[PDB]
Parts: structure tokens; sequence; C-alpha cells
């Protein structure tokens, strides 16, 4: 077979390890979700960092700089996003991975809510992709490595995340990945039916209308994959109309500068049947693992941040703010609650 | 190109989610 008995039996043993590692970590959510914080006036305004409200840097009265999302309620509300609102504080105090963002603050007021994670300053990899043009294959499957075991993770808690794209991930200091933005993330042991997320990233049965489950999380890791190699993703149009035909259509095309392992992974997880998409198998995660694009990882060596990154943004010391675009600044609170009764749990 | 048809489809920016 393609595995001799050391290596067999090395893969084994890794694989039960993480069936280990999976269940200590489910007991840890369940229990802090069951059992799940500061003021306004505790931070420094610095600056707007991107843009329901902005996200604006601010620094703590230890003298530790934050970013500080801020989200108006009236518009939550306008948009529908209540229920998915809530249920993203409640996430991120939930969970703990070394490539997801951490909330350490909470609270709220008249007219906003406010949550307050850590700052993670090297800018979004949106940035650099576009900048750079397109990312090597080593490049993006280190990129990809750590996104395929935050989505085992979350997974694994039965969450489904749902808006996986370059803009929603960050570079920290050590050139390694933050995921952001869990207002879309739900508890789904079974189907959902939201049709939500981002046009190129939706897989096609979220199109359709179907009740669908977490193999949409692994159809966005291969529209990942496929716009970090290529600079362009594999589905666009003019409109979002013409992208979902093509993205039903079941046909994806490659540029004739990606590897053949590369384009075998891709039709792989960007498969419009569900009985044959990696991660919905019987072997689940593993296919995608254990598949010749990823032979190089060293999967524990990613957890554990010991491998070298390949891009170390620029870090001019702290509370810097150069891997960031400009926005324009603004200022308030009104003297009347807003929407009292919809975010009294927050 | 597919490069050129990416650039003329005016979506190489920061693209919203659905719901807005
Ligand atoms: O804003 S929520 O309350 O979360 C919400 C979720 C889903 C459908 C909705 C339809 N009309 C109003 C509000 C709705
Ligand atoms: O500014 S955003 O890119 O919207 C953003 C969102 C959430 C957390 C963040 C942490 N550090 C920097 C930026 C962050």
């Amino acid at each position: 077979g393609h595995m001799g008995n050391a290596a067999a039996a090395k893969k084994g043993s890794e694989q039960e390890s993480v069936k280990e590692f999976l269940a200590k970590a489910k007991e840890e959510f369940l229990k802090k979700w069951e059992s799940p914080t500061a003021q306004l006036d505790h931070f420094d305004r610095i600056k707007t960092l991107g843009t329901f409200g902005r996200v604006m840097l601010v620094k703590h009265k230890t003298g530790n700089h934050y970013a500080m999302k801020i989200l108006d309620k009236q518009k939550v509300v306008k948009l529908k996003q209540i229920e998915h609102t809530l249920n993203e504080k409640r996430i991120l105090q939930a969970v703990n991975f070394p490539f997801l963002v951490k909330l350490e603050f909470s609270f709220k007021d008249n007219s906003n809510l406010y949550m307050v994670m850590e700052y993670v300053p090297g800018g979004e990899m949106f940035s650099h992709l576009r900048r750079i043009g397109r990312f090597s294959e080593p490049h993006a499957r280190f990129y990809a490595a750590q996104i395929v075991l935050t989505f085992e993770y979350l997974h694994s808690l039965d969450l489904i995340y749902r808006d996986l794209k370059p803009e929603n991930l960050l570079i920290d200091q050590q050139g390694y990945i933050q995921v952001t933005d869990f207002g879309f993330a739900k508890r789904v042991k079974g189907r959902t039916w939201t049709l939500c997320g981002t046009p190129e990233y939706l897989a096609p049965e979220i199109i359709l209308s179907k009740g669908y489950n977490k193999a949409v999380d692994w159809w966005a890791l291969g529209v990942l994959i496929y716009e970090m190699a290529a600079g362009y993703p594999p589905f666009f149009a003019d409109q979002p109309i013409q992208i979902y035909e093509k993205i039903v259509s079941g046909k994806v095309r490659f540029p004739s500068h990606f590897s053949s392992d590369l384009k075998d992974l891709l039709r792989n997880l960007l498969q419009v049947d569900l009985t044959k998409r990696f991660g919905n198998l019987k072997n689940g995660v593993n296919d995608i693992k254990n598949h010749k694009w990823f032979a190089t990882t060293d999967w524990i060596a990613i957890y554990q941040r010991k491998v070298e990154a390949p891009f170390i943004p620029k870090f001019k010391g702290p509370g810097d703010t150069s891997n960031f675009d400009d926005y324009e600044e603004e200022e308030r609170v009104s003297i009347n609650e807003k929407c009292g009764k919809e975010f009294t749990e927050f | 190109t597919t490069y050129a048809d990416f650039i003329a489809s005016g979506r190489t920016g920061r693209r919203n989610a659905i719901h807005d």
C-alpha cells in the first residue's frame, strides 16, 4: 500500500490523538458555554481600523492595545441580525484556539454594543494578497493548514463558520492567521437553512435554498485556497446572480501554474455532489489532512506555531496601524436607550 | 486573460456579506 508499517502506525496514533484533544476541547467549550466586563471610559480611542459600525484601535487606561468593535443596535435590527449578533458574543467568549481571535471585554450603552478583542496588527490577508498578487503554493498551504485545523476544531463543537474569505483573516505579528467575525457562526448538529455569507464563497447548496451542514465550510476552504494561489477566486462575475450560475454549474478552470496535487485537492473540495466532497465523507477531515498537497505539512508543528511563517508583516511597535487602511474618523451615544428588549442578554 | 476578466468584473475590492 501507500504507507509502510512505520508510517501507517504513526498516522494512526496521530489521528487518535486528535480525537483525544477534541474530546477535551468540547468539554471545556460546553462548560464555558453554560457559565460565561468593562465600560467605554476605560479605554483611550486611537484610530479606526475597519468598517453595523466601526472597529477602532483603543488603549486600555493597563496600557495594552485592543481592537474595539462597535455595533449600532438599530442597524443590527434593520438587517435582521439580532440573533446572529447575540450568538457571536456567546461563541467568542466560549471558544479557545490559537488561530481564533480572543475576546477580552464586552459591554453596551444606549445605542451600541461593544466587543473588545486582542489587536492583531498585521492587517487583513486580503490586503497582502491583492498587493503581492498571488501567494506561492507553499505560502498558500501554510495559511490553508491553519484554516483546516481551525475548522476541525469548530466542527467538533458542532459550530459552522460560514464566512470564510481573505477579508476576515488577520495576520498576527508572527505571520500566523487570526479568524475574525463570527456573526454567521451557529451550532448545527444537523442542518440549517439561512441564506448568508459572501457570494464568491457560497456553496451550491446554499444558493439552491437547500438545508445544509458544515460541508459548506469545506467548499469555502476550496474557494479560499484557489483565490490565495491564483490571486482571483474560482467563480466571479459583474453581479452575484451570474456568480451563482457559475457556482452551481459544476465547472471550475485552473491557472496553468497550479500543480496537479493542488488541482486534485480543489476538485474534491469544490465538489457540487455532497456525497463526494472532501470533509463530508466517512473519513472526515482526514481526507484533507492526508491529501498529497499537504504531504509536507507537519500538523502538530502548525498547531504549536513552531513553523516559520513565509511572511512577517511590518511591526514598528505597540499601537502601530500601518498595515491597515485609513478611514474617516467619527465621534455619539443617544440620551435615550435604543432596542433595549432585543439586546437585554448582551 | 482570466485575471483581466477579474479586473473587468469590478469585484476586486473588499466584498460585503449578503445581508448588506
Ligand atoms: O433580526 S432577527 O430577529 O434575528 C431575525 C432573524 C430572522 C428573520 C427575521 C425576520 N424579521 C425580523 C427579524 C428577523
Ligand atoms: O478592524 S477589523 O479588521 O475589522 C478587526 C475585527 C475584529 C478584530 C480585530 C482585531 N485586530 C485588528 C482588527 C480587527
